[PDB]
């Protein structure tokens, strides 16, 4: 029972189960570092335990399927989201020729988490809240996109490799700057953290979604955020950090560096900054970032054509 | 190695569904789904066929299908939402004033 | 292929229909003007007019493997331009009636006015189901642009709910075609078939699909139950627009498929479509029998004489003049309904609010609007294909198609239908003249006037002298 | 039908069963374990996501071939994206996206 | 890519008909998702990648949203349809099901008897797409821009609450 391919497609699968466990145990241990910064491992087991070891009370006014649904949705959808993600080279989990069209199905369907949750919630408050949080989570959905087409239309390809190999020289933050602070401001919108946390904060006639979510439920819903935040670090990374591409250090100690710094700066900017008013915010998204994007694809076409001979 | 009869015949049957649904319906709301899932058969017809041609053609009606199912499903859930808003009430029956 | 800049000269109604969307909407987004945005539509479509003389004065080409430009297109571009610029100049003075905003109108008309032109020139089955698409839309929009009355809301929900069922036939039906056939163009439609196969099954369904969406878009029996409910609930001007502007385009880009595909000279497509012809003639006129509104009967009108132009379609891969027939019924089609169209949008102009009601009361129109009573008994002997007018000399040639390809079934159905019509043509000419119990002042209604003045002095010349229409259509003629 | 490409899907598939899988067994045994005892603005904002989706899929296509189209391929995208900008710019200045009025 | 695209077309004719004859909206809705995710995956299976990621992106992730939106935001809570239930009365869905059933055998009928050498299913990429789309197929992307610019104004004009 012994074939150089079989032993191939086990080590090829063992590396996609240390990376999904990786991300995991790092999206928890985030969590962590956010509580402690605003034994510690041991802390967070014992939070694990006392959320299995809770009963898990769906209200009896409630859908169960809908209910149960939405943390699923919360957690898998950028969960898997990340399977894209090149974090060395060899240690892909899938190279798609999709790729960051992947990642876009990933958060279209990432929305139906909030919706489920508030729907689901029997309670016309969170049912606003949900409604408010969905129509700011679609606002720059809107746009997350196109801040990505700048740099595919630099690579000239969807696939993450590609994009890696294609920042060679210089990495995409310096050209893709504007496409840069775009795709930032919208992964950070669409993972619903600061300063876009509570838009349901700005009115007494709404409620937060996970609100009646208590346990395992709740604890998915946690775990799904900090992992979300995870795997749009290792995205920002490989889309406009080099990847793993550095001068003196093993290429998953470049990538390991790059994802902690930007994981970091989302706490910083979580800690720093104040969350603007819920019109303000959708404002900003629809009147701002979207054209800017499709100005800098215009523009990043423009300088493509004419830089080639 | 997909037979192209296969592909068809699976476009046929969800369109058949789609218009079963359009038709025994009363509900506005599932009108428009079966609406939506006709469209979308129809879609997945253009793809299959493209797909067995080796064309590109097909994923390009597939898109012009699509951006019709977008605009025609915002449209009908506009008119949706207007008649709810007049009338408190989502029956397409109650509303059949016009007659020969 | 690329477009070199001849070929955006052929494109330019297109491109001006176009670029006065796009003006006319920025225009709105600078401010809220009903008189800048209605003129700068009008101006739109009448530099598409002139820029239909220049694409005259250049060649007769394919410009993309979608579009192809010819003195056919030229023609059916002309014909559109005119149904959407009579259709703004009739909804002034009702959008001047109007509460809510009354812009978005005339953007709605011009998208669809730009459907029509691509629907003109349309040699593809991509280019004909997005040409249906920006015809049917904007016309969602327009049917129910007063969605807070009743019947428009109404009128809008079936066309919006039927439409898209018929696109989904439409798009069902050329996935069919295209799994035969490789090409999605009009002449690879069964091109790939010979010694005696051109009745493929599967060619035959999706044409059999196609046709039912088009015979949808058409009012062709059986898919003509939705016509006098929408034609009665939509706003007048959009009634107009209804009965012109979408019925000519999607006719002609039918009329360029079945000349250019071959299977257009199948014979079950042939007997299927004259049996809808049949069914589409006997059955408009008589359900035009008795009905005292005159917007649903001016429905039935139309499923009878899209039933005379299918007749003159079903003649086409036998005959030569089938062609001319199709282009000389479909000016004065188009003349007679902006006339009719007209009268009831100007007497039912300014808007009354959704509140109050909308009907016509064309009983002694004569004693309080002569002229517009003159105006309609010219159309109502028009539709009734009465001599001296030009609907008589559609008439004829549409006659003269049938007798020389031997349709003696749909030229039995014409003359009977011919007959219902007079009776029911008749009944409205002559109760315009009776008298009844009981029951302005600005340019732009004076305009609306003079559009169906000038549509009524057109039907009688032509039809009295109609050697120049003749003389038009027949170098309007596309590549052989 | 490559080693590599084979190795790659058995990856990506034991990646999505497992994720799935570890989501439904942290609920399983949540759920086992431990004792017992509106405004149309929403629809307007989600309906001009939609179309401006829409139109975001079409440069998607564009982007990836920019350089096998050219220049004319940019003059076509810039008018698709000049009307785009419009329609955006009409919203705008219409309310429609104007939170409070 | 063969079992793949049976099982998946399966589970889109099951998704659907589970859909057509659902009572409550959120369900019936849920189900047309997972049909639409079903019909990406036989768009992948076929090798028509940009065709399913469009499925998932715009399809199950753009539009259906938009119906999940209208759902939630009219509260569909047993408006005297739900108490009704009659479209599973014989008399009712019987004759429809009929004729769509007789449609079907003709379509199906029509299906075969087609010459078939088999779909590849070799990956058409999305590079070729946007060759095409924004080579021969030019006017179809401008007026599709102007199609959704219709889109947009119809449904604000109609759905603005004023
Ligand atoms: C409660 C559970 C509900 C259902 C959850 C999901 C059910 C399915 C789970 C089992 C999946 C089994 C594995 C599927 C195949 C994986 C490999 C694959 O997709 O390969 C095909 C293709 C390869 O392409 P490439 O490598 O670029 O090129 C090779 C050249 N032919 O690659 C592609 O085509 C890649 C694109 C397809 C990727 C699909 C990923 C899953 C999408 C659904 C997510 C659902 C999220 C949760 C629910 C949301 C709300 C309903
Ligand atoms: C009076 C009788 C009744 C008239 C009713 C008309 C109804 C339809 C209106 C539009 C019809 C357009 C038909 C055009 C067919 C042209 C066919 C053709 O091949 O034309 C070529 C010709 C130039 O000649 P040639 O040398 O062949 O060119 C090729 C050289 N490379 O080039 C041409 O011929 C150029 C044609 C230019 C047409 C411009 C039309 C401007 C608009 C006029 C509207 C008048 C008012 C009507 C409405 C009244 C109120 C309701
Ligand atoms: C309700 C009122 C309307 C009624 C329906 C309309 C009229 C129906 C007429 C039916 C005619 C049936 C003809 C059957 C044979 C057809 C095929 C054939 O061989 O035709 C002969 C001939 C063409 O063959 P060919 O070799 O070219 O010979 C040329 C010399 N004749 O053919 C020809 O040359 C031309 C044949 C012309 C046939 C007569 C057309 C005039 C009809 C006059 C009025 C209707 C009949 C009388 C009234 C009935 C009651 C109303
Ligand atoms: C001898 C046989 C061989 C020769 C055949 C020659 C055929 C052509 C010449 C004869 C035509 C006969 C027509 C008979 C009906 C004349 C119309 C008529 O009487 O109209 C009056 C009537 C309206 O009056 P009233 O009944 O009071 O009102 C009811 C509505 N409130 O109106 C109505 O009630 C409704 C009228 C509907 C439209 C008129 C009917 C058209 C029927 C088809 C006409 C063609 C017939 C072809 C041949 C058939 C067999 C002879
Ligand atoms: C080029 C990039 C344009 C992006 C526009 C994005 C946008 O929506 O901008 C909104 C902006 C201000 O609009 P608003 O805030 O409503 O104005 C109140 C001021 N009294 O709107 C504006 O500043 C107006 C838009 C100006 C440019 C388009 C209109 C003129 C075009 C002429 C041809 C070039
Ligand atoms: C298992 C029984 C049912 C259990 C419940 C349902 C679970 C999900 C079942 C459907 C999805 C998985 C089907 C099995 C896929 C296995 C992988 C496979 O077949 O890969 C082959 C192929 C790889 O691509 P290619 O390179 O062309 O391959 C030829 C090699 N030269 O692959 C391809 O070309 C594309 C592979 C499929 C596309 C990606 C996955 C789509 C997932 C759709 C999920 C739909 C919603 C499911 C909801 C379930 C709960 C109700
Ligand atoms: C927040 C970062 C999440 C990363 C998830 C994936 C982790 C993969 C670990 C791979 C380690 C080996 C990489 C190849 C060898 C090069 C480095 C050698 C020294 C560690
Ligand atoms: C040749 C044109 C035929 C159609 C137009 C008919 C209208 C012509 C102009 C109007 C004339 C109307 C005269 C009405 C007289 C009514 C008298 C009633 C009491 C005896
Ligand atoms: C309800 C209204 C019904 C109207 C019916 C009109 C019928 C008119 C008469 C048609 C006669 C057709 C005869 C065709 C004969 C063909 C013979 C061909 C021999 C080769
Ligand atoms: C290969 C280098 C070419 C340089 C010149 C490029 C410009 C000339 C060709 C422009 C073609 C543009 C076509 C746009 C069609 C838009 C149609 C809109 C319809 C509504
Ligand atoms: C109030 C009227 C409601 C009508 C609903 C639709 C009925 C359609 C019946 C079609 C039956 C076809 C059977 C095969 C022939």
């Amino acid at each position: 029972w012994i074939s150089p391919e079989l032993i191939e497609i086990l080590l090829t699968i063992l590396k996609a189960v240390v990376i999904l466990l990786v991300v995991v145990t790092c999206g928890a241990f985030m969590s962590f570092g956010e509580r402690r910064l605003l034994g510690g491992s041991l802390q967070l087991v014992a939070d694990m335990i006392k959320m299995f070891f809770k009963e898990d009370w769906i209200p009896k006014f409630s859908d169960r399927v809908i209910f149960t649904l939405a943390p699923m949705i919360a957690f898998t959808s950028l969960l898997l989201a990340f399977a894209i993600v090149p974090v060395s080279p060899g240690w892909v989990v899938a190279d798609l020729n999709i790729g960051i069209l992947f990642f876009l199905m990933m958060a279209g369907l990432a929305v139906y988490a909030v919706l489920f949750a508030g729907w689901s919630s029997n309670n016309k408050y969170s049912l606003l809240g949900a409604m408010r949080a969905s129509a700011q989570t679609l606002s720059y959905e809107v746009f997350l996109g196109l801040s990505l087409m700048g740099v595919v239309a630099q690579a000239g390809s969807f696939n993450m490799t590609d994009i890696v190999n294609s920042q060679a020289h210089v990495w995409n933050v310096i050209p893709q700057f504007f496409g840069f602070i775009t795709f930032a401001i919208a992964g950070v919108a669409v993972c619903h953290r600061h300063p876009f946390d509570q838009p349901e904060a700005e009115q007494e006639l709404a409620d937060g979604y996970h609100i009646e979510y208590s346990g395992m439920k709740f604890g998915l819903f946690f775990v799904g955020e900090y992992i979300g935040i995870v795997t749009i670090s290792a995205l920002m990374v490989t889309l406009f950090f080099g990847g793993w591409q550095g001068p003196l250090l093993p290429p998953f100690i470049w990538f390991a560096l790059k994802t902690a710094f930007f994981m970091m700066m989302f706490i910083l900017i979580r800690a720093s900054l104040p969350r603007p008013r819920y019109d303000q915010v959708m404002s900003f998204g629809w009147k701002i970032c979207l054209p800017l994007t499709l100005i800098n694809l215009l523009v990043t076409a423009a300088v493509i054509l004419w830089q080639a001979q | 190695m997909i037979p192209l009869q296969h592909g068809l015949i699976l476009a046929a049957i969800l369109f058949v569904l789609g218009l079963t649904g359009l038709v025994i319906r009363r509900n506005l709301l599932f009108m428009l789904i079966g609406l939506e899932i006709m469209i979308n058969a129809s879609a997945l017809a253009f793809v299959v066929a493209g797909s067995y041609w080796g064309q590109t053609d097909g994923q390009v009606m597939y898109i012009l299908a699509i951006s019709l199912a977008a605009a025609e499903a915002s449209i009908g859930l506009a008119l949706l939402l207007q008649l709810h808003r007049r009338r408190q009430n989502l029956n397409i029956d109650s509303v059949s004033e016009m007659r020969g | 292929m690329t477009i070199t800049p001849q070929n955006l000269i052929a494109l330019l109604p297109l491109l001006i229909v176009g670029l006065t969307v796009v003006v006319v909407m920025l225009s709105i987004a600078w401010r809220r003007n009903h008189f800048l945005n209605a003129t700068l539509s009008v101006i739109g479509l009448n530099a598409a007019l002139v820029s239909l003389w220049f694409v005259g004065q250049a060649g007769a080409m394919d410009v993309t493997p979608l579009m192809r430009v010819d003195g056919f297109a030229m023609l059916y571009t002309g014909l559109v331009l005119l149904a959407s610029l009579a259709t703004c100049t009739f909804a002034y003075p009702w959008l001047e009636g109007y509460n809510d905003n009354k812009d978005e109108f005339y953007l709605l008309v011009l998208i669809a006015a730009l459907g029509g032109i691509l629907l003109a020139n349309a040699n593809h089955l991509a280019s004909l189901f997005l040409g249906i698409e920006l015809i049917s839309l904007p016309l969602f929009g327009l049917v129910g642009y007063a969605f807070r009355q009743k019947r428009s809301l109404e009128a809008s929900i079936k066309y919006t709910i039927l439409s898209a069922a018929a696109s989904s036939f439409l798009l069902f039906g050329m996935a069919l075609v295209y799994a035969q056939s490789g090409d999605l163009s009009f002449v690879a439609l069964g091109k790939n078939l010979g010694d005696g196969m051109l009745n493929e099954p599967l060619l035959l369904a999706g044409f059999g699909l196609m046709i039912v969406g088009l015979g949808f878009k058409l009012s062709l029996v059986p898919f003509h139950l939705w016509t006098p409910d929408v034609y009665q609930g939509a706003p007048a001007p959009v009634s107009t627009f209804l009965a012109t502007a979408s019925k000519i385009a999607i006719f002609g880009v039918v009329m360029r498929l079945f000349l250019y595909a071959p299977v257009g000279d199948s014979e079950a497509i042939r007997v299927v479509l004259a049996i809808i012809a049949f069914a589409s003639i006997i059955f408009g006129n008589l359900m035009a029998l008795s009905q005292t509104n005159i917007k649903r009967l001016l429905g039935y009108s139309s499923i009878s004489h899209l039933g005379y132009l299918l007749v003159a379609l079903i003649a086409l891969q036998t005959g030569e003049m089938s062609m001319e027939a199709v282009g000389v019924y479909l000016a004065g089609y188009l003349f007679s309904s902006l006339g009719a169209f007209g009268v009831v949008s100007l007497m039912s102009s300014p808007y009354r609010g959704p509140d109050a009601d909308s009907l016509f009361s064309y009983r002694g129109l004569f004693w309080h609007r002569p002229i517009l009573a003159a105006v309609m008994t010219v159309m109502m002997l028009s539709l009734a294909g009465i001599p001296m007018t030009l609907g008589f000399i559609g008439k004829f040639y549409v006659l003269a198609v049938g007798v020389q390809a031997h349709l003696w079934w749909l030229v039995g159905a014409v003359v009977v239908g011919s007959a219902i019509g007079l009776y029911y043509y008749l009944r409205v000419a002559v109760s315009l003249y009776l008298h009844a119990p009981e029951q302005p002042s600005n340019w732009q209604y004076s305009a609306g006037g003079i559009v169906v003045l000038i549509s009524a002095l057109l039907v009688l010349v032509l039809g009295v002298w109609p050697q120049p229409l003749i003389s038009i259509v027949r170098l309007a003629m596309p590549l052989m | 039908t490559s080693t590599e490409v084979i190795a790659h899907h058995w990856a990506f598939a034991i990646f999505l069963i497992v994720a799935i899988g570890l989501c439904c067994l942290m609920l399983v045994g949540g759920w086992f374990l431990g004792g017992r005892a509106l405004s149309a603005k929403f629809y307007l904002v989600a309906m001009f996501f939609v179309i401006f989706d829409v139109e975001a899929l079409y440069l998607f296509a564009w982007s990836t071939s920019i350089r096998e189209s050219g220049w004319v391929g940019f003059v076509e995208a810039a008018i698709f994206i000049f009307v785009l900008l419009a329609g955006l710019v009409y919203l705008v200045r219409i309310g429609a996206l104007d939170w409070t009025p | 890519m063969e079992f793949a695209f049976y099982i998946c077309g399966l589970i889109a004719i099951l998704a659907t008909l589970r859909v057509i004859t659902h009572t409550n909206p959120v369900h019936a809705l849920l189900y047309l998702i997972i049909s639409l995710l079903a019909i990406s995956g036989v768009f992948f299976s076929l090798g028509a990648y940009f065709a399913g990621a469009l499925e998932i992106i715009v399809y199950a992730g753009a539009i259906m949203v938009l119906f999940v939106f209208v759902v939630m935001m009219l509260n569909l809570g047993g408006s005297e349809i739900e108490q009704e239930r009659q479209w599973l009365k014989p008399q009712v869905w019987i004759g429809p099901a009929i004729l769509s059933a007789i449609m079907l055998v003709v379509i199906v009928y029509a299906i075969l008897g087609v010459n078939d050498q088999g779909i590849d299913g070799t990956p058409i990429s999305a590079k070729a797409v946007g060759i095409t789309l924004f080579g021969p197929y030019v006017l179809a992307v401008e007026l599709a821009s102007m199609l959704l610019l219709a889109g947009l104004v119809v449904a604000f004009h109609v759905g603005r609450e004023e």
